Protein backbone atom coordinates (compact mmCIF):
# COMPACT_ATOMS: atom_id res chain seq x y z
CA UNK A 1 0.00 0.00 0.00
CA UNK A 2 2.25 2.52 -1.26
CA UNK A 3 0.31 6.12 -2.67
CA UNK A 4 1.83 7.09 -6.09
CA UNK B 1 -26.35 53.75 -13.87
CA UNK B 2 -25.45 50.96 -15.81
CA UNK B 3 -28.69 48.43 -16.13
CA UNK B 4 -26.56 45.33 -16.19
CA UNK B 5 -24.75 45.75 -12.78
CA UNK B 6 -28.08 46.95 -11.49
CA UNK B 7 -29.34 43.38 -12.11
CA UNK B 8 -26.65 41.89 -9.67
CA UNK B 9 -28.10 44.29 -6.68
CA UNK B 10 -31.45 43.42 -7.35
CA UNK B 11 -30.22 39.75 -7.48
CA UNK B 12 -28.37 39.82 -4.31
CA UNK B 13 -31.90 40.85 -1.87
CA UNK B 14 -33.61 38.23 -3.50
CA UNK B 15 -30.84 35.67 -2.93
CA UNK B 16 -31.15 36.49 1.21
CA UNK B 17 -33.70 35.87 3.24
CA UNK B 18 -35.13 37.72 5.54
CA UNK B 19 -33.98 36.62 9.01
CA UNK B 20 -30.19 37.52 8.00
CA UNK B 21 -31.40 40.39 5.84
CA UNK B 22 -29.43 42.85 8.72
CA UNK B 23 -26.50 40.63 9.27
CA UNK B 24 -25.24 41.62 5.41
CA UNK B 25 -26.10 45.34 5.28
CA UNK B 26 -24.67 46.07 8.68
CA UNK B 27 -21.12 44.27 7.81
CA UNK B 28 -21.99 46.31 4.29
CA UNK B 29 -21.71 49.59 6.13
CA UNK B 30 -21.96 51.80 3.16
CA UNK B 31 -25.25 53.19 4.28
CA UNK B 32 -26.30 55.27 6.91
CA UNK B 33 -28.21 53.35 9.89
CA UNK B 34 -30.93 56.34 9.87
CA UNK B 35 -32.06 54.53 5.62
CA UNK B 36 -32.00 51.10 7.33
CA UNK B 37 -34.68 51.70 9.89
CA UNK B 38 -36.30 54.04 7.05
CA UNK B 39 -37.17 50.96 4.86
CA UNK B 40 -39.56 48.58 6.58
CA UNK B 41 -38.14 45.17 6.88
CA UNK B 42 -41.51 43.72 7.61
CA UNK B 43 -43.05 43.99 4.36
CA UNK B 44 -43.31 42.19 0.74
CA UNK B 45 -40.07 41.06 -0.33
CA UNK B 46 -40.37 42.70 -3.66
CA UNK B 47 -40.74 45.91 -1.96
CA UNK B 48 -37.46 45.15 -0.31
CA UNK B 49 -35.92 45.21 -4.29
CA UNK B 50 -38.04 48.20 -4.83
CA UNK B 51 -36.75 50.43 -1.43
CA UNK B 52 -33.36 49.54 -1.76
CA UNK B 53 -32.38 50.34 -5.62
CA UNK B 54 -33.40 53.99 -4.63
CA UNK B 55 -30.62 53.53 -1.81
CA UNK B 56 -28.42 52.50 -4.09
CA UNK B 57 -29.03 55.52 -6.75
CA UNK B 58 -28.25 58.57 -4.67
CA UNK B 59 -25.45 56.74 -2.84
CA UNK B 60 -24.06 56.33 -6.14
CA UNK B 61 -22.97 52.44 -5.98
CA UNK B 62 -20.59 51.25 -8.24
CA UNK B 63 -18.87 47.63 -9.57
CA UNK B 64 -16.67 47.89 -7.10
CA UNK B 65 -19.31 48.68 -4.38
CA UNK B 66 -21.79 45.94 -5.82
CA UNK B 67 -18.87 43.37 -5.52
CA UNK B 68 -18.20 44.15 -1.72
CA UNK B 69 -21.65 43.02 -1.08
CA UNK B 70 -21.04 39.79 -2.66
CA UNK B 71 -18.00 39.00 -0.58
CA UNK B 72 -20.19 39.18 2.68
CA UNK B 73 -23.05 37.14 1.21
CA UNK B 74 -20.58 34.49 0.76
CA UNK B 75 -18.66 34.90 3.71
CA UNK B 76 -21.75 34.00 5.83
CA UNK B 77 -22.89 31.49 3.26
CA UNK B 78 -19.81 29.18 2.43
CA UNK B 79 -21.70 25.64 1.90
CA UNK B 80 -23.27 26.59 -1.80
CA UNK B 81 -19.33 26.44 -3.42
CA UNK B 82 -16.68 23.72 -3.19
CA UNK B 83 -13.39 24.91 -2.46
CA UNK B 84 -9.75 23.21 -4.05
CA UNK B 85 -6.48 24.00 -2.99
CA UNK B 86 -3.42 25.63 -4.26
CA UNK B 87 -0.08 24.96 -2.68
CA UNK B 88 3.01 26.90 -3.28
CA UNK B 89 6.38 26.24 -3.34
CA UNK B 90 9.43 28.14 -1.37
CA UNK B 91 12.56 28.30 -3.86
CA UNK B 92 16.05 27.23 -3.24
CA UNK B 93 18.37 30.22 -1.72
CA UNK B 94 15.48 31.86 0.29
CA UNK B 95 15.74 32.16 3.95
CA UNK B 96 12.89 34.84 4.65
CA UNK B 97 10.35 36.86 2.24
CA UNK B 98 9.55 40.46 1.74
CA UNK B 99 5.36 41.02 2.16
CA UNK B 100 3.55 44.51 1.84
CA UNK B 101 0.08 44.47 1.34
CA UNK B 102 0.22 47.87 -0.76
CA UNK B 103 2.39 45.83 -2.97
CA UNK B 104 0.26 42.92 -3.27
CA UNK B 105 -2.62 45.17 -4.36
CA UNK B 106 -0.91 46.90 -7.54
CA UNK B 107 0.75 43.32 -8.77
CA UNK B 108 -2.16 41.97 -8.69
CA UNK B 109 -4.21 44.13 -10.20
CA UNK B 110 -1.30 44.43 -13.43
CA UNK B 111 -1.02 40.81 -14.25
CA UNK B 112 -4.74 40.98 -14.78
CA UNK B 113 -5.24 44.00 -16.91
CA UNK B 114 -2.17 43.13 -19.06
CA UNK B 115 -3.84 39.52 -20.16
CA UNK B 116 -7.35 40.05 -20.44
CA UNK B 117 -9.25 43.81 -21.17
CA UNK B 118 -12.31 42.76 -19.05
CA UNK B 119 -11.08 41.71 -15.67
CA UNK B 120 -13.26 42.50 -12.76
CA UNK B 121 -10.92 42.90 -9.16
CA UNK B 122 -12.35 43.40 -5.68
CA UNK B 123 -10.80 43.22 -2.84
CA UNK B 124 -11.91 42.81 1.12
CA UNK B 125 -9.60 42.42 4.30
CA UNK B 126 -10.93 40.62 7.43
CA UNK B 127 -10.04 39.60 11.03
CA UNK B 128 -5.88 37.93 10.80
CA UNK B 129 -5.15 39.95 7.56
CA UNK B 130 -7.18 37.56 5.32
CA UNK B 131 -7.42 39.05 1.82
CA UNK B 132 -10.72 37.73 -0.02
CA UNK B 133 -10.86 38.16 -3.87
CA UNK B 134 -13.64 38.74 -6.59
CA UNK B 135 -12.75 37.93 -10.25
CA UNK B 136 -15.37 38.17 -13.01
CA UNK B 137 -13.89 36.93 -16.09
CA UNK B 138 -14.34 38.13 -19.44
CA UNK B 139 -13.13 37.00 -22.86
CA UNK B 140 -12.70 39.81 -24.99
CA UNK B 141 -15.63 41.73 -26.08
CA UNK B 142 -18.47 41.48 -23.24
CA UNK B 143 -18.96 42.24 -19.83
CA UNK B 144 -17.61 39.80 -17.55
CA UNK B 145 -19.31 36.71 -15.72
CA UNK B 146 -21.74 38.70 -13.50
CA UNK B 147 -23.78 34.98 -12.45
CA UNK B 148 -20.97 33.06 -12.11
CA UNK B 149 -17.94 34.50 -9.79
CA UNK B 150 -14.50 33.11 -8.97
CA UNK B 151 -13.22 33.24 -5.24
CA UNK B 152 -9.36 33.36 -4.07
CA UNK B 153 -8.90 32.82 -0.18
CA UNK B 154 -5.66 34.11 1.15
CA UNK B 155 -4.73 34.71 4.48
CA UNK B 156 -1.43 36.98 3.39
CA UNK B 157 1.51 34.44 4.93
CA UNK B 158 0.63 31.14 4.08
CA UNK B 159 1.76 29.34 1.09
CA UNK B 160 -1.70 27.81 1.19
CA UNK B 161 -4.77 29.07 -0.71
CA UNK B 162 -8.20 28.09 -1.10
CA UNK B 163 -9.73 28.52 -4.25
CA UNK B 164 -13.24 28.03 -5.32
CA UNK B 165 -14.14 25.81 -9.10
CA UNK B 166 -14.76 28.06 -11.77
CA UNK B 167 -17.06 27.14 -14.99
CA UNK B 168 -14.63 28.31 -17.40
CA UNK B 169 -11.38 26.00 -16.80
CA UNK B 170 -9.26 27.21 -19.28
CA UNK B 171 -8.60 30.47 -16.70
CA UNK B 172 -7.12 27.86 -14.03
CA UNK B 173 -3.60 28.25 -15.38
CA UNK B 174 -3.99 31.54 -15.24
CA UNK B 175 -5.12 32.53 -11.87
CA UNK B 176 -2.83 29.81 -10.25
CA UNK B 177 0.42 31.63 -11.62
CA UNK B 178 -0.95 35.19 -11.00
CA UNK B 179 -1.06 34.41 -7.07
CA UNK B 180 2.25 32.78 -7.35
CA UNK B 181 4.28 35.74 -8.58
CA UNK B 182 1.97 38.73 -6.65
CA UNK B 183 3.32 36.61 -3.24
CA UNK B 184 7.08 35.65 -4.04
CA UNK B 185 6.65 32.07 -5.12
CA UNK B 186 8.23 30.19 -8.02
CA UNK B 187 5.92 27.49 -8.35
CA UNK B 188 2.67 26.56 -7.93
CA UNK B 189 1.28 23.12 -7.42
CA UNK B 190 -2.32 21.97 -7.02
CA UNK B 191 -3.06 19.73 -4.41
CA UNK B 192 -6.10 17.63 -4.91
CA UNK B 193 -8.40 18.26 -1.86
CA UNK B 194 -12.11 19.59 -1.47
CA UNK B 195 -15.03 20.20 0.36
CA UNK B 196 -17.94 22.11 0.91
CA UNK B 197 -17.23 23.39 4.08
CA UNK B 198 -14.58 26.17 4.04
CA UNK B 199 -14.18 26.06 7.73
CA UNK B 200 -13.53 22.69 8.00
CA UNK B 201 -10.89 22.64 4.82
CA UNK B 202 -8.98 25.66 7.17
CA UNK B 203 -9.21 22.92 10.14
CA UNK B 204 -7.79 20.06 8.13
CA UNK B 205 -4.65 21.45 7.11
CA UNK B 206 -3.53 24.30 9.55
CA UNK B 207 -4.35 21.41 11.93
CA UNK B 208 -5.11 24.46 15.03
CA UNK B 209 -8.18 23.38 15.40
CA UNK B 210 -8.24 19.72 15.51
CA UNK B 211 -6.49 19.06 19.32
CA UNK B 212 -7.76 21.25 21.95
CA UNK B 213 -6.54 19.82 25.63
CA UNK B 214 -4.21 21.08 27.60
CA UNK B 215 -24.17 -7.49 38.17
CA UNK B 216 -22.50 -10.68 37.07
CA UNK B 217 -25.75 -11.44 34.77
CA UNK B 218 -24.96 -9.37 31.99
CA UNK B 219 -21.54 -11.14 31.75
CA UNK B 220 -19.46 -11.00 28.36
CA UNK B 221 -17.44 -13.71 27.59
CA UNK B 222 -15.10 -11.79 24.96
CA UNK B 223 -12.58 -9.89 27.29
CA UNK B 224 -10.24 -10.04 24.95
CA UNK B 225 -12.04 -8.76 21.51
CA UNK B 226 -14.19 -6.22 23.88
CA UNK B 227 -11.81 -3.64 24.52
CA UNK B 228 -9.70 -4.36 21.74
CA UNK B 229 -11.80 -3.11 18.89
CA UNK B 230 -12.20 0.28 20.42
CA UNK B 231 -8.40 0.38 21.68
CA UNK B 232 -7.20 1.54 17.80
CA UNK B 233 -9.85 4.22 17.42
CA UNK B 234 -8.42 5.95 20.13
CA UNK B 235 -4.82 5.74 19.85
CA UNK B 236 -5.72 7.34 16.59
CA UNK B 237 -9.27 8.71 15.96
CA UNK B 238 -10.23 9.03 19.91
CA UNK B 239 -13.49 11.10 21.12
CA UNK B 240 -11.83 14.63 20.06
CA UNK B 241 -13.96 16.78 17.62
CA UNK B 242 -12.43 15.90 14.19
CA UNK B 243 -12.60 18.33 10.90
CA UNK B 244 -15.67 17.38 8.67
CA UNK B 245 -14.44 15.56 5.12
CA UNK B 246 -17.51 14.22 2.88
CA UNK B 247 -15.83 13.32 -0.12
CA UNK B 248 -13.04 10.44 -1.07
CA UNK B 249 -12.37 9.59 -4.62
CA UNK B 250 -10.33 6.09 -4.67
CA UNK B 251 -9.09 5.37 -7.57
CA UNK B 252 -8.12 1.39 -7.62
CA UNK B 253 -6.27 -0.71 -10.33
CA UNK B 254 -4.88 -3.26 -8.03
CA UNK B 255 -5.32 -7.40 -9.01
CA UNK B 256 -6.89 -10.24 -7.06
CA UNK B 257 -5.29 -12.73 -5.14
CA UNK B 258 -6.44 -14.74 -2.29
CA UNK B 259 -5.87 -18.13 -0.01
CA UNK B 260 -9.67 -19.15 -0.38
CA UNK B 261 -9.88 -19.46 -4.59
CA UNK B 262 -7.46 -21.59 -6.79
CA UNK B 263 -9.34 -20.74 -9.52
CA UNK B 264 -10.68 -17.27 -9.61
CA UNK B 265 -8.43 -15.25 -11.81
CA UNK B 266 -6.03 -17.72 -10.87
CA UNK B 267 -4.31 -16.72 -14.68
CA UNK B 268 -5.44 -13.36 -15.03
CA UNK B 269 -2.25 -10.42 -15.57
CA UNK B 270 -4.33 -7.75 -16.73
CA UNK B 271 -5.09 -5.07 -14.26
CA UNK B 272 -8.88 -4.71 -12.69
CA UNK B 273 -9.19 -0.77 -12.53
CA UNK B 274 -11.99 0.21 -10.53
CA UNK B 275 -12.79 4.14 -8.62
CA UNK B 276 -14.86 3.94 -4.94
CA UNK B 277 -16.32 7.13 -4.06
CA UNK B 278 -17.46 8.09 -0.58
CA UNK B 279 -21.07 10.52 -0.04
CA UNK B 280 -21.75 10.24 2.95
CA UNK B 281 -21.34 13.69 5.66
CA UNK B 282 -18.65 13.68 8.49
CA UNK B 283 -17.12 10.68 7.44
CA UNK B 284 -14.08 10.65 9.85
CA UNK B 285 -16.27 10.06 12.99
CA UNK B 286 -18.94 8.05 10.72
CA UNK B 287 -16.09 5.31 10.31
CA UNK B 288 -15.18 5.13 14.15
CA UNK B 289 -18.55 3.56 14.79
CA UNK B 290 -17.99 0.08 12.78
CA UNK B 291 -15.42 -1.07 14.83
CA UNK B 292 -17.25 -1.29 18.02
CA UNK B 293 -20.46 -2.58 15.97
CA UNK B 294 -18.60 -5.69 14.75
CA UNK B 295 -19.03 -4.81 11.05
CA UNK B 296 -15.17 -4.27 10.53
CA UNK B 297 -12.00 -5.81 11.87
CA UNK B 298 -10.16 -4.18 14.74
CA UNK B 299 -6.77 -3.83 12.21
CA UNK B 300 -8.18 -0.74 10.47
CA UNK B 301 -6.26 -0.20 7.46
CA UNK B 302 -4.15 3.30 7.15
CA UNK B 303 -5.97 4.78 4.06
CA UNK B 304 -9.07 5.59 6.33
CA UNK B 305 -6.89 6.94 9.17
CA UNK B 306 -4.40 8.69 7.04
CA UNK B 307 -6.77 11.91 5.70
CA UNK B 308 -5.98 14.37 8.28
CA UNK B 309 -2.52 13.40 8.18
CA UNK B 310 -1.33 12.81 4.46
CA UNK B 311 -3.80 16.14 3.37
CA UNK B 312 -5.32 14.76 0.77
CA UNK B 313 -8.66 12.32 0.01
CA UNK B 314 -7.64 11.32 -3.98
CA UNK B 315 -5.74 8.43 -3.62
CA UNK B 316 -4.11 5.61 -6.25
CA UNK B 317 -3.37 2.51 -4.70
CA UNK B 318 -1.61 -0.18 -6.38
CA UNK B 319 -2.01 -4.06 -5.09
CA UNK B 320 -1.09 -7.35 -6.48
CA UNK C 1 -39.39 25.07 -62.54
CA UNK C 2 -37.31 27.43 -64.10
CA UNK C 3 -37.22 30.21 -61.94
CA UNK C 4 -34.12 32.23 -61.79
CA UNK C 5 -32.11 33.12 -58.66
CA UNK C 6 -29.37 35.65 -59.09
CA UNK C 7 -26.14 34.91 -56.92
CA UNK C 8 -22.77 36.91 -57.31
CA UNK C 9 -19.72 34.30 -57.91
CA UNK C 10 -18.07 32.04 -55.07
CA UNK C 11 -21.45 31.51 -52.93
CA UNK C 12 -22.29 27.90 -51.54
CA UNK C 13 -25.36 26.21 -50.71
CA UNK C 14 -25.84 27.74 -46.98
CA UNK C 15 -25.15 31.40 -47.40
CA UNK C 16 -28.25 31.64 -49.96
CA UNK C 17 -29.92 34.79 -48.57
CA UNK C 18 -33.19 36.57 -48.89
CA UNK C 19 -32.67 38.90 -51.59
CA UNK C 20 -31.48 37.20 -54.22
CA UNK C 21 -35.07 35.85 -54.80
CA UNK C 22 -37.08 39.28 -55.04
CA UNK C 23 -34.44 40.59 -57.30
CA UNK C 24 -35.68 38.06 -60.11
CA UNK C 25 -38.78 39.25 -58.86
CA UNK C 26 -38.24 42.86 -59.65
CA UNK C 27 -37.49 42.54 -63.03
CA UNK C 28 -40.27 39.84 -64.21
CA UNK C 29 -43.46 42.77 -62.89
CA UNK C 30 -41.20 45.29 -64.51
CA UNK C 31 -41.93 44.78 -67.97
CA UNK C 32 -45.61 44.16 -67.15
CA UNK C 33 -46.13 47.80 -66.23
CA UNK C 34 -44.22 49.05 -69.34
CA UNK C 35 -46.82 47.47 -71.86
CA UNK C 36 -49.95 49.70 -70.62
CA UNK C 37 -48.36 52.94 -71.05
CA UNK C 38 -48.23 54.43 -74.28
CA UNK C 39 -46.02 57.85 -73.28
CA UNK C 40 -42.80 58.20 -74.15
CA UNK C 41 -41.47 60.21 -71.34
CA UNK C 42 -43.47 58.27 -68.83
CA UNK C 43 -41.86 55.46 -69.41
CA UNK C 44 -38.47 56.93 -69.61
CA UNK C 45 -38.66 57.62 -65.99
CA UNK C 46 -39.76 53.87 -65.32
CA UNK C 47 -36.94 53.20 -67.57
CA UNK C 48 -35.04 56.21 -65.16
CA UNK C 49 -36.22 53.86 -62.36
CA UNK C 50 -34.74 50.83 -63.93
CA UNK C 51 -31.08 51.94 -63.85
CA UNK C 52 -30.61 53.96 -60.48
CA UNK C 53 -32.94 51.06 -57.77
CA UNK C 54 -31.16 48.01 -59.24
CA UNK C 55 -27.66 50.08 -58.95
CA UNK C 56 -28.88 50.40 -55.11
CA UNK C 57 -29.79 46.83 -55.32
CA UNK C 58 -26.23 45.94 -56.93
CA UNK C 59 -24.92 48.59 -53.56
CA UNK C 60 -27.50 46.81 -50.60
CA UNK C 61 -25.48 43.10 -52.02
CA UNK C 62 -22.34 44.71 -52.04
CA UNK C 63 -22.75 45.73 -48.18
CA UNK C 64 -24.27 42.68 -47.48
CA UNK C 65 -21.15 40.81 -48.88
CA UNK C 66 -18.50 43.00 -47.04
CA UNK C 67 -20.68 42.49 -43.78
CA UNK C 68 -20.14 38.70 -44.38
CA UNK C 69 -16.40 39.53 -44.55
CA UNK C 70 -15.97 40.82 -42.03
CA UNK C 71 -17.90 38.84 -39.20
CA UNK C 72 -15.29 35.75 -40.88
CA UNK C 73 -12.82 37.94 -40.34
CA UNK C 74 -13.53 37.99 -36.72
CA UNK C 75 -14.13 34.45 -36.41
CA UNK C 76 -10.72 33.88 -37.93
CA UNK C 77 -8.91 36.23 -35.98
CA UNK C 78 -9.94 35.01 -32.69
CA UNK C 79 -7.99 31.65 -33.24
CA UNK C 80 -5.09 33.79 -33.90
CA UNK C 81 -5.77 35.58 -30.69
CA UNK C 82 -6.14 32.42 -28.57
CA UNK D 1 -24.76 35.97 -61.67
CA UNK D 2 -25.68 32.49 -62.24
CA UNK D 3 -29.22 30.30 -63.05
CA UNK D 4 -31.69 29.14 -60.06
CA UNK D 5 -34.24 26.34 -61.29
CA UNK D 6 -35.38 25.25 -57.58
CA UNK D 7 -36.06 21.73 -56.20
CA UNK D 8 -39.82 20.19 -55.36
CA UNK D 9 -38.67 19.09 -51.77
CA UNK D 10 -37.72 23.10 -50.54
CA UNK D 11 -40.88 24.03 -51.20
CA UNK D 12 -41.75 22.86 -47.65
CA UNK D 13 -39.94 25.07 -44.56
CA UNK D 14 -40.65 28.47 -46.47
CA UNK D 15 -41.56 31.55 -44.75
CA UNK D 16 -42.90 35.11 -45.58
CA UNK D 17 -40.74 37.69 -46.18
CA UNK D 18 -39.81 39.91 -42.84
CA UNK D 19 -41.20 43.19 -41.82
CA UNK D 20 -37.55 44.80 -41.12
CA UNK D 21 -36.89 44.09 -44.92
CA UNK D 22 -40.31 45.36 -46.40
CA UNK D 23 -39.93 48.86 -44.17
CA UNK D 24 -36.46 49.80 -45.43
CA UNK D 25 -37.83 48.97 -49.47
CA UNK D 26 -40.45 51.52 -48.16
CA UNK D 27 -38.20 53.90 -46.73
CA UNK D 28 -36.43 53.51 -49.68
CA UNK D 29 -39.22 53.69 -52.35
CA UNK D 30 -40.42 57.45 -50.34
CA UNK D 31 -36.61 58.15 -50.77
CA UNK D 32 -36.70 58.00 -54.01
CA UNK D 33 -39.99 59.21 -54.86
CA UNK D 34 -38.57 62.63 -53.92
CA UNK D 35 -35.63 62.29 -56.00
CA UNK D 36 -37.39 61.69 -59.56
CA UNK D 37 -40.06 64.57 -58.26
CA UNK D 38 -36.87 66.99 -57.69
CA UNK D 39 -35.12 66.30 -60.92
CA UNK D 40 -38.60 66.16 -62.58
CA UNK D 41 -39.71 69.58 -64.83
CA UNK D 42 -43.51 68.85 -65.86
CA UNK D 43 -46.25 66.11 -65.95
CA UNK D 44 -45.56 65.47 -62.02
CA UNK D 45 -49.12 64.26 -60.99
CA UNK D 46 -49.72 60.89 -63.55
CA UNK D 47 -46.48 60.03 -63.46
CA UNK D 48 -46.55 59.59 -59.44
CA UNK D 49 -49.43 57.88 -60.50
CA UNK D 50 -47.75 55.06 -62.09
CA UNK D 51 -45.36 54.78 -59.31
CA UNK D 52 -47.92 54.75 -56.37
CA UNK D 53 -49.43 51.49 -58.63
CA UNK D 54 -45.71 50.21 -59.28
CA UNK D 55 -45.42 49.99 -55.41
CA UNK D 56 -48.72 48.64 -54.83
CA UNK D 57 -47.63 46.20 -57.04
CA UNK D 58 -44.22 45.34 -55.87
CA UNK D 59 -45.02 44.89 -52.33
CA UNK D 60 -47.49 42.99 -52.82
CA UNK D 61 -45.35 40.55 -54.78
CA UNK D 62 -43.20 40.13 -51.96
CA UNK D 63 -46.16 39.09 -49.50
CA UNK D 64 -46.79 36.14 -52.38
CA UNK D 65 -43.02 34.94 -52.80
CA UNK D 66 -41.94 32.75 -50.26
CA UNK D 67 -38.22 33.31 -48.39
CA UNK D 68 -35.77 30.32 -47.00
CA UNK D 69 -36.18 31.40 -43.03
CA UNK D 70 -32.00 31.93 -42.52
CA UNK D 71 -31.08 34.80 -40.52
CA UNK D 72 -29.87 38.23 -42.17
CA UNK D 73 -28.70 41.46 -40.54
CA UNK D 74 -31.30 44.40 -40.37
CA UNK D 75 -31.52 47.00 -43.64
CA UNK D 76 -32.89 49.83 -42.14
CA UNK D 77 -30.30 50.78 -39.71
CA UNK D 78 -27.49 49.52 -42.75
CA UNK D 79 -25.48 52.49 -42.41
CA UNK D 80 -24.82 52.32 -38.41
CA UNK D 81 -24.84 48.15 -38.56
CA UNK D 82 -21.72 48.70 -40.89
CA UNK D 83 -19.85 51.03 -38.34
CA UNK D 84 -20.14 48.62 -35.44
CA UNK D 85 -18.31 45.60 -35.83
CA UNK D 86 -15.05 48.11 -37.03
CA UNK D 87 -15.19 49.35 -33.63
CA UNK D 88 -14.83 46.12 -32.67
CA UNK D 89 -12.20 44.65 -35.66
CA UNK D 90 -9.99 48.30 -34.10
CA UNK D 91 -10.60 46.43 -30.78
CA UNK D 92 -8.44 43.34 -31.65
CA UNK D 93 -5.94 45.42 -33.38
CA UNK D 94 -5.22 47.09 -30.39
CA UNK D 95 -6.07 43.84 -28.31
CA UNK D 96 -3.70 42.67 -30.72
CA UNK D 97 -1.00 45.18 -29.69
CA UNK D 98 -1.58 44.55 -26.16
CA UNK D 99 -0.56 41.12 -27.11
CA UNK D 100 1.96 40.80 -29.48
CA UNK D 101 4.01 43.79 -28.11
CA UNK D 102 4.54 42.18 -24.56
CA UNK E 1 -0.73 55.57 21.00
CA UNK E 2 -3.93 55.34 18.15
CA UNK E 3 -4.33 59.04 18.95
CA UNK E 4 -1.42 60.57 18.24
CA UNK E 5 -1.13 58.46 14.14
CA UNK E 6 -3.21 59.95 11.34
CA UNK E 7 -4.41 57.96 8.80
CA UNK E 8 -5.21 53.77 8.41
CA UNK E 9 -2.93 51.11 9.52
CA UNK E 10 -1.55 48.01 7.22
CA UNK E 11 -0.51 45.00 9.21
CA UNK E 12 1.24 42.04 7.94
CA UNK E 13 1.12 38.83 10.59
CA UNK E 14 4.45 38.05 10.49
CA UNK E 15 5.10 42.00 10.90
CA UNK E 16 8.34 41.67 8.91
CA UNK E 17 7.44 44.95 7.30
CA UNK E 18 5.31 48.00 9.23
CA UNK E 19 3.86 50.89 8.14
CA UNK E 20 2.39 53.58 10.17
CA UNK E 21 2.07 57.28 9.73
CA UNK E 22 2.65 59.44 12.78
CA UNK E 23 2.44 63.20 14.05
CA UNK E 24 4.63 64.88 16.48
CA UNK E 25 4.95 68.89 17.58
CA UNK E 26 8.36 70.31 18.36
CA UNK E 27 8.14 73.80 17.74
CA UNK E 28 4.50 74.18 17.12
CA UNK E 29 3.97 73.09 13.90
CA UNK E 30 2.91 69.38 12.63
CA UNK E 31 4.88 67.51 11.35
CA UNK E 32 3.30 64.12 9.43
CA UNK E 33 6.35 61.74 9.74
CA UNK E 34 5.62 58.44 7.66
CA UNK E 35 8.54 55.58 9.16
CA UNK E 36 9.08 52.43 7.66
CA UNK E 37 9.98 49.14 9.66
CA UNK E 38 11.91 46.90 7.48
CA UNK E 39 13.53 43.64 9.25
CA UNK E 40 16.45 42.07 7.98
CA UNK E 41 16.57 38.97 11.16
CA UNK E 42 13.95 37.09 11.44
CA UNK E 43 15.10 35.70 14.67
CA UNK E 44 15.10 38.82 16.48
CA UNK E 45 12.75 41.97 17.96
CA UNK E 46 15.30 44.86 17.13
CA UNK E 47 14.84 46.86 13.86
CA UNK E 48 17.52 47.11 11.16
CA UNK E 49 16.14 48.90 8.13
CA UNK E 50 14.65 51.53 8.93
CA UNK E 51 13.57 54.45 6.61
CA UNK E 52 11.40 57.63 8.09
CA UNK E 53 10.28 59.51 5.21
CA UNK E 54 7.86 63.17 5.37
CA UNK E 55 4.45 63.45 3.69
CA UNK E 56 4.36 66.93 4.24
CA UNK E 57 6.64 70.31 3.74
CA UNK E 58 10.11 69.70 3.61
CA UNK E 59 11.78 73.08 2.57
CA UNK E 60 12.78 74.11 5.82
CA UNK E 61 15.90 74.59 8.49
CA UNK E 62 18.05 71.78 9.53
CA UNK E 63 15.69 71.30 12.65
CA UNK E 64 14.16 68.03 10.26
CA UNK E 65 17.31 66.49 9.09
CA UNK E 66 18.32 66.55 13.30
CA UNK E 67 14.92 64.97 13.92
CA UNK E 68 15.12 62.55 11.25
CA UNK E 69 18.80 61.91 12.71
CA UNK E 70 17.19 61.18 16.19
CA UNK E 71 14.45 59.29 15.17
CA UNK E 72 16.65 56.15 13.22
CA UNK E 73 19.14 56.34 16.37
CA UNK E 74 15.88 55.47 18.39
CA UNK E 75 14.59 53.13 16.15
CA UNK E 76 17.64 50.73 16.36
CA UNK E 77 19.18 50.58 19.91
CA UNK E 78 15.49 51.25 21.59
CA UNK E 79 12.46 49.16 21.62
CA UNK E 80 9.07 50.37 20.20
CA UNK E 81 7.19 50.73 23.21
CA UNK E 82 9.86 52.47 25.38
CA UNK E 83 10.17 54.92 22.42
CA UNK E 84 6.51 56.05 22.22
CA UNK E 85 6.51 56.83 25.77
CA UNK E 86 9.42 59.44 25.14
CA UNK E 87 7.64 60.65 22.21
CA UNK E 88 5.47 61.79 25.15
CA UNK E 89 7.82 63.15 26.79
Amino acid sequence: FIID
Amino acid sequence: MDETVAEFIKRTILKIPMNELTTILKAWDFLSENQLQTVNFRQRKESVVQHLIHLCEEKRASISDAALLDIIYMQFHQHQKVWEVFQMSKGPGEDVDLFDMKQFKNSFKKILQRALKNVTVSFRETEENAVWIRIAWGTQYTKPNQYKPTYVVYYSQTPYAFTSSSMLRRNTPLLGQALTIASKHHQIVKMDLRSRYLDSLKAIVFKQYNQTFEDSRIIHENIVEKERVQRITQETFGDYPQPQLEFAQYKLETKFKSGLNGSILAEREEPLRCLIKFSSPHLLEALKSLAPAGIADAPLSPLLTCIPNKRMNYFKIRDK
Amino acid sequence: DIVHIWCPEGMKTSDIKELNIVLPEFEKTHLEHQQRIESKVCKAAIATFYVNVKEQFIKMLKESQMLTNLKRKNAKMISDIE
Amino acid sequence: LKHGKTAASKRKTWQPLSKSTRDHLQTMMESVIMTILSNSIKEKEEIQYHLNFLKKRLLQQCETLKVPPKKMEDLTNVSSLLNMERARDKANEEGLALLQEE
Amino acid sequence: FAALLTGPLQRNPLCNLLSFTYKLDPGGQSFPFCARLLYKDLTATLPTDVTVTCQGVEVLSTSWEEQRASHETLFCTKPLHQVFASFTR
